[PDB]
RNA sequence: GGCCAGCAUCAGUUUUGGUGGCAGGAUAAAUCCAUAGGAAUGUAGCUUGCCUCGGUAAGUAUUAUAGCCUGUG
RNA sequence: AGAACUGGCGAUGCGGGAUGAACCGAACGUAGAGUUAAGGUGCCGGAAUACACGCUCAUCAGACACCACAAAAGGUGUUAGUUCAUCUAGACAGCCGGAACCGGCCGAAUGAACUA
RNA sequence: UUUGCUCCACACAAUAUAGAUGGAUACGAAUAAGGCGUCCUUGUGGCGUCGCUGAACCAUAGCAGGCUAGCAACGGUGCACUUGGCGGAAAGGCCUUGGGUGCUUGCUGGCGAAUUGCAAUGUCAUUUUGCGUGGGGAUAAAUCAUUUGUAUACGACUUAGA
């Protein structure tokens, strides 16, 4: 019913500066640098106090208003992102065959590389998302983990690999082997 | 009200610029559009292709040749819908469309032309802010139109170029304004003020 | 390294915002925005340039940058007061914007005499810049 | 339909020799013209008491005027209206400056919202709502904050002449 | 100097017409800087010329000239209607004519 | 006087404006004036609890360092 | 396929319904100026890209009597309603303590069935 | 095949013309944002300003613009020339050096204008061709017939011949 004025609130942490400018984005965190643009959106940016900015959605209809909280959260998560850090952690199961997970790269490239997936012959190959840093995790059995400052390229490059290792022709919840998403937190622990 | 119009193509919605130049010509005004592949139509991309391909499959069954012809290009997609409007199976339809041109890109004669805008095909002010739309040479170049890359390469050879040019026309434009700068407070001047100058 | 977001600042439908009718009786006469009714009408007041208390679409209307303090729903006279009170008139006069509506009706009014009295003034004024333009 | 006035209309059923002086009844009658609202009296008179115009006589036609043009008022709307399937009552509230000025605009939300053309709406009942938070509708108490200011953004201007030589400005 | 002219310019838009059929003893003008019905009213009774050339030398001159008067306004745009000494060719529809100053009233 | 124009003064038809004087009504309703009453989308004043000379948060207060609503005339 | 009354077509052009015997408008000597009907005024196309309030976004939108066909049935798209009821006796959620009930956190509305 | 062709110069013949009559007056991009100015530590910077339409801007006086004189400027503007730079999207046009010829309404003068008789566009654009004079320039082919068979119903195709 056209709501005539309808704002959030984007709280800035202490390592954090962001600019915007018509309506692209940048956040500057001391773990990085993430820019991104919401020109498709039609909101206004104010800054109040340097600590606070807030986002407005002016005489906004039911779906109109629906898209700021989804704006809040998309720079909540590019600040949380600079700062606190994304690691994704997830692990191989299979029942039979063990699924084996590398990192090749041929013409500077850097992929995941898994072999042997239900005894597959034919290789594998998930290409590593810029900005995600590839790591598998010591001491804990068949556990990769995808670390960076973007939820969207890492949850990807999650994802990319979790339905690389679909099953096919078979019932799937008999033959449950794939790679899936174990757990998802921050680079900085305690945080 | 001039000998020949130049329009800026980009952010025009086809159909409103269609009618528009549609009726220019009608009435004798002479017509070139530019920048056809970066003119609008309103709608997504998707329904967008959508049409264009029911378009696509229509045609004389017996021979292909004599059934519609469906032009890929930014420009035959618009002369096509400017066409639609247009009386062309008369003498004063064959008249009148001689009147127009439509370009993909800024061609050499109308670089250094000027060219202007129709604020009743303007997508800006016409479509409700936040509604999908699309470029037409997206489309175009979708459907089989093959010199999209051609164009954007010489645009930007071309644009920087017109920066040169508007980069020493703002700085002479700068002098003529510290000319009129000491000529006001004049006696000529401030009379020129009285009679609203 | 402070945050510097944009702006993107708007002129507010308010109460006390002077305001410009465009079309209407009262065409291009400044008014006040009373009061409020919806996100398409509001009440304006108009006295010191004689245009009725009246309710009006915003359509009809162009918001001005100048705006004075006034209460909500202040009826004509307070309207008087507080309109002179803070120089409304005194402040859309200096605005460019009014100048050149000012500078654009003394070229209507001109006459066929005055307009050649102009253009031979503007010879003499181009003579004189021309020159100034080849020194520097 | 139409721009409307608001009528008194007064009638009575004809006096018999047996009972001289009958009772005088009355209504309010949003119509545009005199000729209209006498027909909605009579229209509405056949549902109520038992008469026709055949029958009865018209006592007295007054226009009424608003008693506070200048005044921006919040008012319930009781309106009783006929859709495709059933008649149903609505209640709806309309923030205007008189009873005549929102009486349109509701016939025009019956008509866009619920299809209702004017044959199909009664007005039951125009009332000024007196105090705030009596008003239960939040498209209206939407407008009744304190200190209410907004902004109007993405401003459009019609052309004068077709070809223009800026790049327009949606700006305020 | 540059400019001689006396007139003001114009257009041969149409006859006057229904969508079936046309009436060729009326013409619809389009005057330059004439928008709005009563922005018209002024060049009522003016006089409108359309020129044109030929192959053949007549009083000496191969340029000849349709004469006629503008009779009445057409529509909100402020287009014109007008009818002349004989009718014109309709081969002229979207070419230039010249409504003149006079009979002037000012 | 042969055809034709152009202007002026008229007549018949008509179209588009500008201006004058009257008649209605709630002898319009409003604005405005005078007056009594009252309320909050509570103005000054006061108190209060934080927060930095810069004002903030909530109680109190019905014209006061704004105003409004309502009846009367 | 067959009756009733009337108006029509047939025997009738003309404006309108793109097209069309019967619909709408209007019935015809030859012409003129004016005004209109029915129907229309983005462009084809004469005539407002007129004003005003809503509603509508469709990877099958929709767009005008006769008329050129779609129904039951569903939707947590989105609008405005209705009847019930919780809500500053800080409700409804997500944590957390006690044993759904009440609270510690919350600072504003929310739940139910239905109408179109 | 009687002296034929072509580029540049001009003369008149004619022939047309979807319709000259002051000037098509050049960033790019955004539109819930930008233009211009200025300043700095040159940024998604600071500050100033503008917008609410080109209703602008430029040009515009002089026999359709006659004949002349002066001053003041050291400017504007046209024509042929020349210096060098740039433009391939359809560049075929933009910029610049230099001397030479003209206009000037920046300002002040002298002369002319009628009788075209109260209006009758009262004639100023541009397109193609032909006929004649010097000024440059250039001196081939194709088809039939003959021939070939990588071709072919016939035409056409592909070879060959001073
Ligand atoms: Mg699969
Ligand atoms: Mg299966
Ligand atoms: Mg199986
Ligand atoms: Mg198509
Ligand atoms: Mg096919
Ligand atoms: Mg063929
Ligand atoms: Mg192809
Ligand atoms: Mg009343
Ligand atoms: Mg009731
Ligand atoms: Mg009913
Ligand atoms: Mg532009
Ligand atoms: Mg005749
Ligand atoms: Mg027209
Ligand atoms: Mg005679
Ligand atoms: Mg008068
Ligand atoms: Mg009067
Ligand atoms: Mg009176
Ligand atoms: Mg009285
Ligand atoms: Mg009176
Ligand atoms: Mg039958
Ligand atoms: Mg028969
Ligand atoms: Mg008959
Ligand atoms: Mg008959
Ligand atoms: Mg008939
Ligand atoms: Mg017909
Ligand atoms: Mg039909
Ligand atoms: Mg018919
Ligand atoms: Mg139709
Ligand atoms: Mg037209
Ligand atoms: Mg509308
Ligand atoms: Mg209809
Ligand atoms: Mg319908
Ligand atoms: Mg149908
Ligand atoms: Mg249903
Ligand atoms: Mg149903
Ligand atoms: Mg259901
Ligand atoms: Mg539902
Ligand atoms: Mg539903
Ligand atoms: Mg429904
Ligand atoms: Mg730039
Ligand atoms: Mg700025
Ligand atoms: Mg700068
Ligand atoms: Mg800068
Ligand atoms: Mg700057
Ligand atoms: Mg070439
Ligand atoms: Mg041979």
């Amino acid at each position: 019913m056209k709501y005539i004025q309808t704002e959030q609130q984007i709280e800035v942490p202490e390592g954090v500066t962001v600019s915007i400018k018509s309506r692209i984005v940048k956040v500057v965190g001391p773990r990085g640098t993430l820019t991104k643009n919401l020109k498709h959106i039609d909101v206004t940016f104010t800054k109040v106090n340097n600590q606070l900015i807030k986002v407005a959605v002016h005489n906004g209809g039911r779906k109109h208003v629906a898209a700021l909280r989804t704006v809040k959260s998309l720079v909540d998560n590019m600040i949380t992102g600079v700062t606190k850090g994304y690691k994704y952690k997830m692990r191989y199961v299979y029942a039979h065959f063990p699924i084996n997970v590398n990192i090749v790269e041929k013409d500077g490239a850097k992929f995941i590389e898994v072999r042997n997936f239900l005894g597959d012959k034919k290789i594998r190959n998930v290409p590593v998302r810029d900005g995600v840093t590839i790591e598998f995790s010591t001491n804990v059995k068949d556990e990769i983990v995808l670390s960076g400052n973007s939820v969207e390229d890492v949850s990807q490059n999650a994802a990319d690999l979790q339905q690389i290792c679909r099953v096919r022709n078979k019932d799937i919840r008999k033959f449950l082997d794939g790679i899936y998403v174990s757990h998802k937190g921050f680079i900085t622990e305690d945080l | 009200v001039e000998p020949v119009v130049v329009i800026d193509g980009k952010g025009h919605l086809v159909g409103r610029l269609a009618s528009v130049v549609a009726k220019q010509l009608l009435n004798g005004q002479k017509i070139v559009v530019v920048r056809a592949e970066e003119l609008n139509i309103s709608g997504e991309f998707f329904r967008n292709k959508l049409k264009y391909h029911d378009f696509l499959r229509k045609a004389t069954a017996f021979n292909k040749t004599r059934g519609p012809f469906h032009f890929r290009a930014p420009s035959r997609i618009f002369y096509k819908a400017l066409r639609g409007m247009v009386s062309h199976k008369t003498a004063r339809g064959k008249a009148a469309l001689e009147r127009l041109k439509v370009f993909e890109g800024i061609p050499p004669p109308y670089d250094k032309k000027k060219r202007v805008v129709v604020p009743q095909a303007l997508r800006v002010l016409r479509l409700k802010p936040g509604r999908k739309y699309t470029t037409l040479g997206k489309l175009s170049t979708s459907v089989g139109w093959k010199y999209e890359d051609v164009v954007a390469k010489l645009e930007a050879k071309r644009k920087v170029s017109s920066a040169e040019y508007y980069a020493k026309k703002r700085a002479f434009t700068k002098k003529v304004a510290s000319a009129n700068a000491t000529a006001a407070e004049s006696d000529v001047a401030k009379q020129l003020a009285a009679l609203g100058y | 390294t402070d945050s510097i977001v944009k702006a993107s600042n708007w002129r507010l439908v308010e109460v006390g915002r002077v305001v410009l009718i465009k079309k209407g009786q009262s065409a291009g006469k400044l008014a006040a925005i009373v009061e409020i009714i919806d996100q398409k009408k509001v009440l304006i007041d108009g006295p010191k340039a004689g245009v009725p208390r009246q309710a009006i679409n915003l359509g009809q209307v162009v918001l001005t940058p100048l705006t004075f303090a006034l209460p909500r729903g202040a009826r004509t006279a307070t309207v008087s007061k507080k309109w002179a009170a803070a120089a409304v008139c005194e402040k859309w006069a200096a605005s460019s914007w009014a100048k050149k509506i000012a500078q654009r009706e003394r070229r209507a009014a001109l006459t066929d005499f005055e307009r050649f009295q102009v253009m031979v003034l503007r010879k003499q004024k181009r003579y004189t810049v021309k020159k100034a333009l080849a020194k520097a | 339909m139409a721009h409307f006035k608001e009528y008194q209309v007064i009638g009575r059923r004809l006096p018999t020799e047996s009972v001289p002086e009958p009772k005088l009844f009355r209504m309010r009658i949003f119509a545009s013209n005199e000729v209209i609202a006498k027909s909605r009296y009579w229209y509405f008179l056949q549902k109520l008491h038992k008469v026709k115009k055949a029958s009865g006589e018209i006592v007295s036609i007054n226009q009424i005027n608003e008693a506070h043009p200048t005044k921006v008022k919040n008012f319930g709307v009781w309106v009783r209206y006929d859709s495709r399937s059933g008649t149903h009552n609505m209640y709806k509230e309309i923030r205007d400056v008189s009873r005549v000025a929102a009486v349109e605009t509701l016939y025009q939300d019956m008509a866009a919202r619920h299809r209702a053309r004017f044959r199909s709406i009664h007005i039951l009942k125009v009332a000024e709502i007196e105090k705030t938070a009596d008003v239960k509708r939040q498209y209206v108490k939407q407008f009744l904050t304190k200190d209410l200011k907004f902004p109007l953004p993405h401003r459009v201007q019609k052309s004068t002449k077709t070809f223009s030589y800026k790049r327009p400005s949606t700006f305020y | 100097a540059e400019s001689h002219r006396l007139y003001v310019k114009g257009k041969h838009l149409s006859y006057q017409r229904s969508k079936r059929v046309n009436n060729p003893n009326v013409s619809l003008i389009k005057i330059e800087g004439v928008a709005t019905p009563q922005d018209a009213q002024f060049y009522l009774g003016k006089r409108i010329a359309y020129v044109y050339r030929a192959s053949k030398e007549v009083r000496g001159s191969k340029i000849r000239v349709m004469w006629g008067k503008v009779t009445r306004t057409h529509g909100n745009s402020g287009v014109v209607r007008a009818t002349f000494r004989n009718n014109l060719p309709a081969k002229t529809f979207g070419a230039s004519v010249r409504i003149f100053l006079y009979p002037s009233n000012i």
